[PDB]
């Protein structure tokens, strides 16, 4: 044999797959987190790589790692990585877009404590285990050589804005109907008189109905998140597509 | 004649390098996030989308409105010069005027004008202005245009408020701030509604 | 085919080599202590002859080990 | 360990500042009705005069709540690590 | 483009040739000896060709054989080896600044 | 005696060192960066038009409104230098004489009285000043003018939120926020005045 | 056995490569993340700074992992060192007593994840890979890690809350929450002796 | 038996590769870093004292604190090994030992405790812990002592700021930044009171 | 006696190592720095004028204010060690002492008094303190009369900004936000005095 | 001045430049009053002093980007 | 298994390789004054042999300084 | 006394170097009572202490610059 | 292992049998004319095993009297094989610390 073959096709057997799964981890909720260090996150996606390589199909050995070809390849494994990211930083954020909907609506910091939450559920529910094994799965029905992302899925990504407001909204429905009834039944009660009004008076009730109404919120968080999750779970899979 | 394989290299790096200013400089990237931050704008949240996503669905929204000239590009240009049919410059020509063709798909004959006279030239046709000339034009169509459909955006966000307004205080409580009550109605109307995939037929359709 | 078969394949060639610089090295080795010890079977032409291969060998061992290792370097020092 | 159990930690942790906040501020809401009703019975109109009266409280409230306070966030903290332990195992 | 044919040139098949025929002149000297040992020649332009895409020469002697029949002449021998060795330590010259051009391109350093 | 070859390529690779210095304080950049930053903070919108956008057009703008001197510069330093026919040394003045001149149409005298009394030098022609004299006398003036055309565009986005609060305070809404729905009107105004052509073309035509 | 030039070579090589071992297969990886976590939780954002953080880390993985260099001084470094062994048993003999550290501070679900991932057929945990325990030991230090130190972040989450409410109630609307907390979000963590109670903790998290 | 000239040399030449880590670990460093960064924070200015003026100072006041430290190794280690009094060992051991107390000196019980226990050895007195099990212990006893120092120096900002935010609330205008009026009072108090001089002296101070 | 012509040109290089560290501890660049921070701060821009922009204005003033001592170096250092009238000692030392007296000059008795009693050296006169109890002191008494400066610019920007936030509370208009009123006349508050001018003067003009 | 000083700096620079060229170009062409010794040292003397004006031009762009990158 | 037992352990494994190699460099270097002085009983061969070793020694012990400086230099300059 | 210990240090190179060049003057004009062996002597000890000189340099600034551009 | 005494093999002991060999030799040749010498030989396997003696030479013609058994004609023979054989050893000693060095400078 001539050493170049062999030498040359470990290189690509290897990068390629790792680049997608780097990709995805840099993006992803837990591993794309500022706490950890990129030399972590390095270690963590070179170890993934090279533990769940049996499972990675050949690559294409047509595509040479110096060439046009190549540099799209590198390229379309990212967007692929990026797509599974992203989604998981949706449905935090979308936590996220509940916690701030119901500070705002509390007269009122109150997203970091549904995100911190969201984060437990991620971790507590396996989700990091769950996206790798959505990405070494994406390696089979998605081979590396012939195969990205086209213009449907882009949209398909593009209107989970939707997805966001849809999901926050249908969660905070009926506490978001309970703050405005009492600050309504507040206002029309103290009305009588003119005199007392509300103002600042009115700040200190409504916040403190308002927390009160995130005690019941996280009572009852656990079952939406998970029904989110299925949802975003079916997206990724349609990505890839599985 | 044809650039060697050392200089091509160079080339290649070197728009690999400025890749982030051709995203928000010559693709629909800027009108996407300018009609987005409205959007967040318009509705009582301050940060609530946060800045991450808004960037990341912009960019899945470009590539989705950039695939036919990103394909026209990759059938013209890629396809040849992979296959060693045409040489690095013409190939280069060949990707460029496609993106030449979709900026002035975008722009305003009056913008044109402005900036050809501007950097005191000689031409005739808009077809082959210098994209150095239709960079500034391109963009600052695409802020005029995304202030307009920001505008037609915020009006509704506007109705509902004042309407809110108005009822509270013909109630006669002149004490309640009508942010509060308003918020759950414009979030409801946007939703009921399927606000996001009318705006994203209005905003990825917009191009054409 | 799988991504663990061309990585096992790289693994065999890299242990082949270091076998065959290994045995270049105690073949060597031998015959410049047959040698030196006195035995009259053993000419000075393949004394020189087995230490010339071993050298090269061994150099050629070195050369990429530091590719090798500069690449990882290099490897590690990305944004990722 | 499970959702759930974090679901409980938070809304103890919500719990507790909901007991933070209302000692702080039932004092100073009371005084704002206190005087408001007392400007509706004499037909007083200062809607800015009930600013004082309520920050006075509000600071002699954190004063009077110094160490009840304090015993507590240091207990929750103990309290939290003291459940390390849930995690690990 | 962009490939290392197109990049590293003619200068990856002119070293192996250059080895080849290395090989063929040490034969050469080391064969001087033998009676009924024919030198050995090399076409260059001919192995050029072969390796960029995929017989026997005999060197004429100067002046006959002493009788055993080798048509060695060593002094030839020498001179073409030095030559050789000259030439394919150009040779690796000019591949191995294809390789470290390539690098400088790809990492701008 | 000019510089020899090794001092002049030198002397070449530590302009191209100082590039970013010679952009933002000898040039047009400034005050198109400033005028951009004080619009954009004029509107309701803090950071809508993002930050690379803006030098991304202040950039092109800065380019065709100094392409006459850059030819000059082309015109009377460069090809002479590279035909043989000017001392590398002459080349080099041959160049800054014209952006010496852009630069003090630019300035205004309070300026330069106060660092040419500063520097302590007896110069009394307003033409043979140095360049470390020049350059910070610039700047001030761009900065000051810059401040000057940002009040000129400020003054009818303050008349909007004026108009808007005096209206949704005579209705006796005071609770209502005067800035959620001033905005709109911000942005209409400026669309259909077609302001982003205009304050451009303003600026392109300011440096004269 | 290979020979003496080459083996000399081969140690060599694999002494750049301490720092790697360090950062995933023993405890210098919880640490660091935790450390990481807490500092962002106080209103300071680089006050401990990278370095110091590292320092801390690097004696904590020691006195920690103490057990594990023990075992494999005496049972590989020693038996090297008297001739009792050779060069692959003896590096065989140091994988051991860390492949066991790793194997039981690691999640049984990350595994079952990772040896479905590999496509390797294992009847029981004790006798999985290493190529592939390294993976799932980081994985799970990682979760163990975030919960941990989001733990240590709600105590100081709740001064903020309660601060943040406090203002609004006086209609002090405009004033930011986060330079008022920031005092007391030091006084908390000084008061409970933070920096001995985290450390304290996180030493006897460890087996 | 003395080490070799070569391996003293060797040996002490790396000492120079780790001196960054003994300063920000085994000095004051540490401590008035810490100190003036929350000092800093207080104030209303972000950034003003900036990092180098601020490792500047520092390195001036860890200098001059650590000054009779220093003294003792010269007067204890250097000079006897310099005149061929002691061995190489000894040497190393002499310049230890002053380091050593002044660590113990500024260090806390509990951090000691904690860590002798976790590092698994006996003690019985304070002046038998190694070296090892001393820098840990040090460093969180700076850090806890830096945190309470930073505390009182906030105290008085934090007065100000609220007194300015409620008198502004007293007249009702809530929009007005409190922080914006509260900067030059803010750093009107560090004048007259002239911290800059006590805060320093205070930090020297608490270290002996 | 005389260092040798190699270590000469080791101890310049290093100087040349350490010239960022004496711009901003030894000069006037500290000062002109935060002040303009603070000037910055005072307006309702906080990135407008540019860190760039500050640092270049920065840069050429601090030049123009040390330029009569660097004169003084070069007449009594450079010249006498250039024609080989002094040796190296003799300039190193005739360099320094210009540098000392600029910073003698503008430091803080008390700053010296604090610093002198914490190096512990017997000091009978200020102007024969040594450098490294100087630098500390001169660049302390720069921040400290930094500040004052500062607190006067910020005063007229806040009498503005409190006198527009009562003239709108006095209509009624409780949640109009004064400063984007007050912005524009912060702006020609500045213009119509000339700051831009009337500002670096009086800071040129503080060091004499 | 500290200007003029800068110039006179540079001006030495290519006076040696120019001073070793002419040696060397006088050399090669097989002029016969000219020795190796004097192109050597002069060649040599330039080197240093073109080194020289490298290293003081690093040193300066230096400083200058690290007060340049500073917040202010 | 504490953490003093192992450091100390390590350390004693260290120290033992710094004694080793200052073993051999005084051994090289009085080889050397004996044979350099006039002793007539010290073979030029010895003297090589000594200082030989302990070239080979002493550059093992900058090497293995260089990888022990430089991993050290890697965790602590690391992002964290 | 820090003071002093690095003048003396530093004096004791530019001692050394002062010694190296004395003994090369003096044997290059061609004094017999000069020896090779103790120019080289002498020339070998001025390098081998302005080598430490310049690394003790460089270390010493590598740690400054270490330190100033730790965030804070 | 990876010790000295492995790496150095038993050329580190040869240079020194050869040098005791090429003394012998020497006294034997200065020591041809002085009537009753005996010739000495060293046995090469005796060092070797005294690394891991002084033998005589039985002559192969009689003497002429003098009782001296040294063969010049053997001796110099024999001083030109141990003295090729002494630069071989040295050869292959000295390429075992250049071979050592490059191992562990990787250079």
């Amino acid at each position: 044999e001539y050493p170049t073959s062999v030498v040359l096709d470990w290189i690509a057997n290897y990068f390629w797959p790792y680049v997608r799964i780097s990709s995805m981890l840099m993006v992803m909720t837990v591993t794309g987190a500022r706490f950890v260090s990129p030399r972590i996150r390095l270690y963590l996606g070179l170890a993934i790589t090279f533990a769940v390589m049996p499972a990675i199909p050949a690559v294409p050995q047509d595509i040479e790692l110096l060439s046009f070809r190549g540099f799209m390849t590198i390229a379309e494994q990212m967007i692929i990585g990026i797509a599974m990211g992203m989604v998981t930083q949706f449905m935090i954020q979308t936590f996220v877009l509940l916690g701030q909907i119901l500070g705002m609506q509390s007269s009122l910091l109150l997203g970091q404590l549904f995100m911190f939450l969201t984060t437990m559920f991620f971790l507590a529910t396996d989700g990091h285990l769950k996206m790798l094994q959505l990405v070494v799965f994406s390696f089979k029905t998605l081979p590396i050589g012939s195969g990205s992302l086209n213009a449907v899925d882009f949209r398909e990504m593009a209107g989970w804005l939707g997805i966001m407001f849809q999901t926050a909204l249908s969660m905070s429905l009926s506490g978001i109907i309970a703050l405005l009834t009492i600050n309504l039944s507040f206002g029309v009660m103290t009305r009588a008189a003119p005199q007392l009004n509300i103002f600042s008076l009115g700040f200190a009730f409504a916040l403190m109905v308002g927390l009160l109404l995130c005690w019941y919120i996280l009572a009852g968080l656990y079952s939406h998140y998970e029904m989110f999750w299925t949802v975003g779970e079916a997206q990724i899979c349609r990505l890839i597509r599985l | 004649e044809d650039y060697s394989v050392t200089l091509q290299i160079l080339a290649l790096m070197t728009m690999l390098g400025f890749l982030p200013a051709m995203v928000i400089l010559m693709t629909s990237f800027t009108r996407i996030v300018v009609v987005m931050s409205i959007l967040r704008q318009a509705m009582g949240l301050q940060q609530t989308p946060s800045n991450q996503v808004i960037i990341g669905i912009a960019l899945f929204l470009t590539f989705f409105v950039m695939s036919p000239v990103l394909n026209e590009i990759n059938d013209k240009a890629v396809q040849p010069y992979l296959n060693e049919q045409v040489t690095a410059r013409e190939a280069f020509d060949a990707a460029q005027a496609p993106m030449k063709a979709f900026m002035l798909k975008q722009t305003r004959i009056k913008d044109l004008e402005t900036f050809v006279t501007m950097s005191g030239e000689q031409v005739d046709n808009p077809e082959d202005v210098s994209m150095a000339v239709l960079i500034p034009a391109f963009i600052t169509s695409e802020l005029k245009t995304a202030f307009q459909i920001g505008f037609m955006l915020f009006l509704p966000f506007l109705i509902i408020d004042l309407v809110v307004a108005s009822v509270l205080m013909a109630m006669g409580m002149m004490m309640l701030s009508p942010m509060i009550v308003s918020l759950p109605f414009k979030l409801m109307l946007f939703v009921l509604v399927d606000g996001w995939n009318l705006i994203l037929s209005t905003l990825a359709g917009s191009f054409a | 085919a799988s991504g663990a078969k061309v990585g096992a394949d790289f693994n065999d060639l890299l242990t082949k080599a270091i076998n065959n610089v290994n045995t270049l090295q105690k073949a060597s080795g031998d015959l410049q202590t047959r040698f030196d010890r006195g035995d009259a079977d053993v000419s000075l032409s393949d004394v020189m002859i087995a230490r010339n291969k071993s050298s090269v060998a061994f150099d050629a061992t070195v050369q990429i080990r530091n590719k090798l290792v500069e690449a990882y370097k290099d490897l590690m020092n990305m944004p990722v | 360990m499970t959702p759930e159990m974090f679901v409980e930690l938070f809304r103890e942790a919500l719990w507790m500042v909901l007991i933070m906040v209302c000692a702080i501020i039932i004092p100073s809401l009371l005084i704002g009705l206190i005087v408001a009703i007392f400007q509706a019975a004499t037909s007083i109109n200062e809607q800015t005069l009930s600013f004082l009266p309520r920050l006075i409280v509000t600071l002699l409230a954190l004063m009077l709540f110094g160490h009840w306070m304090t015993q507590m966030l240091m207990e929750y903290f103990y309290g939290l690590i003291e459940r390390l332990p849930q995690v690990l195992y | 483009a962009i490939s290392f044919d197109n990049a590293l040139g003619i200068h990856q098949h002119t070293v192996g040739v250059r080895e080849r025929n290395a090989e063929v002149i040490s034969t050469n000297i080391a064969q001087a000896n033998t009676p009924g040992y024919k030198a050995r020649g090399l076409d260059f332009a001919k192995e050029l060709q072969a390796a960029t895409s995929g017989d026997k020469l005999y060197r004429l002697p100067t002046q006959p054989d002493t009788g055993d029949g080798n048509t060695v002449d060593l002094d030839l021998e020498r001179n073409l080896f030095m030559q050789n060795q000259i030439r394919h330590q150009a040779s690796l010259d000019f591949l191995g600044s294809k390789f470290k051009n390539l690098t400088k391109a790809i990492k701008g350093e």
